[PDB]
């Protein structure tokens, strides 16, 4: 779990400004983890005595390296009960010739079904039984990780199409904040996919709220490294 | 013979390098199709083996490394950029992944192009506050035209020398850029402090300037943009080495950061202040209770400042001026009150030291009152 | 008001000068009552006539006791090794010593040392 | 301050005299209370009968001892190459000698020479 303590913008902080500095701070990140962060706006809310924080906080994900990746994403749609078939050849546009070793990692594999991967290409997937929703189970198309999503519907007529998830994401609603401490806490998700070396940028905005409703808003900013090992 | 039992391994090469290379300097410009290299990627550069098979013949690249070559012969591990080509000259913003954790100290970018010139600033600049391994060095660019272009284009940007050149130099101004830099670079690899200005250590050497009777800028717009930062050449040797640094942030007057000499000394003792801290790795820190008990490797911000304060009023002298007040400009500002017992993280003990730089020789203006008896 | 003279914290570097092994920095516990004695001033004067001085130079020393930590030889303590020193009273005072020197080693029973530093300089950092 | 008798700065530039190399001028500290003795002027006197004296020609000499600096080789010191030497004590007087020899060395152990320079003539300042 990371915690990080907030710039209280009094005024030491970096010599007023004469210094300046307020580099990003750091937070190491490895692919697949989902890890917990923490930042305590106590040094910055607590001369501001009033009602604390409020539940409308805002984040925003760029990448200033990005290394586009090699093998490409696939979706694909079934009914409930009837066994999906699929192909793993189309989504590896190779430069140069060589070979093609399909992989299908235990570790990130399919969370309600059973994935048979063919010996050219090729999966079969059966849906786990009385079962409704999505799912997901990532390829590694010559040790180059992609991800293909599977939409089972409930016979009727379809199910809408989910958007991919990124490299690196927060999840919709598992941020939360303690008006009583000063702190906000919420979760860092890094996809299998994200490439080793890659760098990208978090930036917070936090509101907290004087003693009759007024506002007070505050941004701050990190640097996420896709490291591997750790 | 003899050495026929081992224990002696002759190795006769005319060719030998046993010097610890450093200082890299890269240099950046335009290329031509006949280069079989790598547009936009760092490329390094053993010796002049390559000269246009990987450049291009005519390149401004090619001629502005070849001064380079010309100028010093020693310890420099040249470097390149190959821009390509686009008239429209050619605009990159990409610097940030091309050059990668790779610390280049000293830079030369060979174009005109205000734009250009503010990225690769902007880049230096990014360097040098933030950053990772804390790269380093200063920036050398050139600027030409007639004193009101040339005087104003150039802004408060402290991480560029900018060469002046008058409209009717008679030369090319890469070259001159080009070999500026490179001098500067070999110079400075072991020893920072050395001002490189006047006619002995600044004469730079190949560029055999056709003899003249008249100079570009003259005495008053000299004067002139000397007060304004500007690297102002008279074979042609250099003086006034300084930076494109006049103001901080609304307070004109300021001359910490004045000349290249201060910039690189400044990095020299961010690197050795860097070395120092490292010691205070893995150790304790009791910040409530401050007794720390008999046999266990800790500190606490107190003894930590008194460290601090002695290694600084020990390196007094070389690497800076005596400080006017000692137990002002230091600062140990922790936070290690805010980090509660639910959560181990340690480490921001963040510290901010002023500078100005050991004061010099300059201008000694004399007055002589000839008479008789 | 000048709170109760006393030390709170000893620490100590040493450092081999053979191998250039570095040891701590460990803390220390004094043996008794009495604080370790200083000397800030790299030049001694001498009494010349007439109310004039000769100032030459002459180096900062310290007289330390502490209690041998038995993780540590007692040789580091007798003048073995290169030691680097730290006081903090509880006034808030700290005097910071490095690169000092062991001189003049004096018999010891190997519990109890009384360790005489000399250095270049001491640094202070009077209290707030 | 006034009323200090002693050296403050000590600064000598070496001159090969066979490869014409310079080097300096590097500061110096002295090794111990005896301070750098001086003679001006360049004519011996000598007792001659009933109040006379023979005047004769001769050289203004110096004698200064120095911790030798682990950067020059020991060489400069002992007499072979010319030193350049400038001296300042407490009281504002500076002391200037050019292009001096070093006379008759001495044996040395290496931390601590004895120079006994030769020269023209040493030109004194007077604090004002």
């Amino acid at each position: 779990m990371y915690f990080f303590s907030v710039d209280p913008r009094n005024g030491a902080s970096k010599s007023g400004d004469v210094c300046g500095s307020c580099c990003c701070e750091s937070i190491s990140a490895r692919p697949g983890e989902v890890n917990g962060v923490m930042v305590s706006y106590a040094a910055w809310s607590a001369p501001l005595r009033g009602h604390g924080l409020t539940n409308k906080t805002t984040f925003e994900i760029d990448g200033v390296s990005v290394t586009p990746p090699k093998v490409s994403n696939a979706f694909g749609r079934t009914k409930v009960g009837v066994v999906f078939e699929g192909t793993l050849s189309d989504l590896f546009p190779n430069p140069e010739g060589e070979q093609v070793e399909y992989e299908i990692s235990e570790l990130n594999g399919p969370s309600n079904g059973v994935v048979e991967l063919g010996a050219n290409g090729a999966f079969t997937y059966t849906p786990g039984a009385l079962f409704t929703g999505v799912d997901r189970f990532w390829f590694s198309i010559n040790g180059n990780i992609g991800e293909y999503v599977i939409s089972v519907d409930p016979t009727t007529s379809e199910l809408p199409q989910p958007p991919f998830t990124t490299p690196v994401y927060v999840p919709a609603a598992r941020r939360s904040v303690d008006p009583r401490t000063h702190v906000l806490k919420f979760v860092l998700g890094v996809s299998p996919a994200a490439i080793p070396g890659d760098v990208y940028r978090l930036t917070v905005r936090q509101v907290a709220i004087d003693c009759d409703g007024n506002e007070f808003v505050h941004i701050s900013c990190y640097d996420i490294s896709i490291g591997s090992c750790g | 013979d003899a050495l026929s039992d081992g224990f002696v391994r002759l190795c006769i090469d005319p060719s030998l390098n046993f010097f610890g290379e450093g200082c890299k300097i890269l240099v950046e410009g335009q290329m031509t199709d006949d280069g079989s290299a790598t547009p936009d990627a760092v490329t390094c550069v053993t010796s002049e083996l390559d000269i246009i098979e990987r450049f291009g013949q005519g390149s401004v690249l090619t001629e502005s490394l070849r001064k380079v070559f010309c100028t010093c012969k020693s310890g420099v591990s040249v470097y390149a950029l190959p821009r390509e080509d686009a008239s429209v000259n050619p605009t990159p913003n990409d610097y940030a992944t091309v050059v990668n954790e790779c610390c280049f100290a000293v830079y030369v970018l060979s174009s005109d192009d205000t734009d250009w010139q503010e990225n690769l600033r902007d880049w230096i600049r990014s360097a040098w506050d933030c950053s990772k391994p804390q790269c380093f060095g200063h920036g050398y660019v050139f600027n030409k035209g007639t004193l009101g272009q040339v005087l104003a284009d150039g802004d408060n940007s402290a991480e560029l020398s900018r060469l002046a050149l008058p409209t009717t130099y008679p030369v090319l101004p890469y070259l001159t850029n080009a070999a500026y830099g490179a001098l500067s670079a070999c110079s400075t690899c072991n020893n920072p402090e050395l001002n490189i200005q006047g006619q002995t250590f600044g004469l730079l050497s190949c560029i055999n300037m056709p003899e003249s009777c008249t100079p570009g800028w003259t005495f008053g717009e000299v004067t002139q943009l000397q007060a304004n930062g500007f690297v102002v050449s008279g074979s042609p040797y250099i003086y006034n080495d300084v930076t494109n640094y006049l103001r901080d942030e609304k307070n004109r007057p300021n001359a910490t950061f004045r000349d290249a000499s201060s910039r690189r000394l400044a990095a020299a003792t961010g690197v050795a202040l860097a070395e120092f801290l490292q010691q205070f790795n893995g150790l304790a820190v009791f910040t409530k209770n401050t007794n720390i008990r008999t046999g266990i490797i800790g500190t606490n911000p107190r003894l930590m400042l008194g460290k601090i304060r002695k290694w600084a009023q020990d390196n007094v002298g070389t690497l800076f001026s005596e400080f006017d007040n000692i137990n002002e400009d230091i600062q140990l500002l922790t936070d290690f009150e805010v980090q509660p017992k639910c959560v181990g993280q340690p480490g921001i003990f963040h510290l901010n030291m002023r500078y100005r730089p050991p004061v010099r020789g300059a201008r000694i203006n004399v007055n002589m009152a000839p008479a008789l008896f | 008001c000048n709170k109760q003279n006393g030390v709170k914290n000893i620490l100590i570097t040493f450092t081999d000068c053979d191998t250039q092994e570095v040891i701590g920095p460990i803390s220390h516990e004094q043996p008794d009552d009495t604080l370790p004695t200083y000397k800030n001033c790299a030049w001694t004067n001498t009494a010349l006539t007439n109310g004039y001085v000769q100032r030459s130079a002459s180096n900062a020393t310290m007289t330390l006791p502490v209690v041998r930590d038995l993780r540590v030889p007692l040789a580091f303590y007798q003048g073995c090794a290169q030691v680097d020193v730290q006081v903090e009273k509880f006034d808030g005072t700290v005097m910071t010593l490095t690169e000092g020197a062991v001189v003049e080693p004096e018999e010891s029973d190997g519990r109890s040392v009384t360790m005489n530093i000399v250095a270049s300089e001491i640094d202070e950092l009077l209290p707030p």
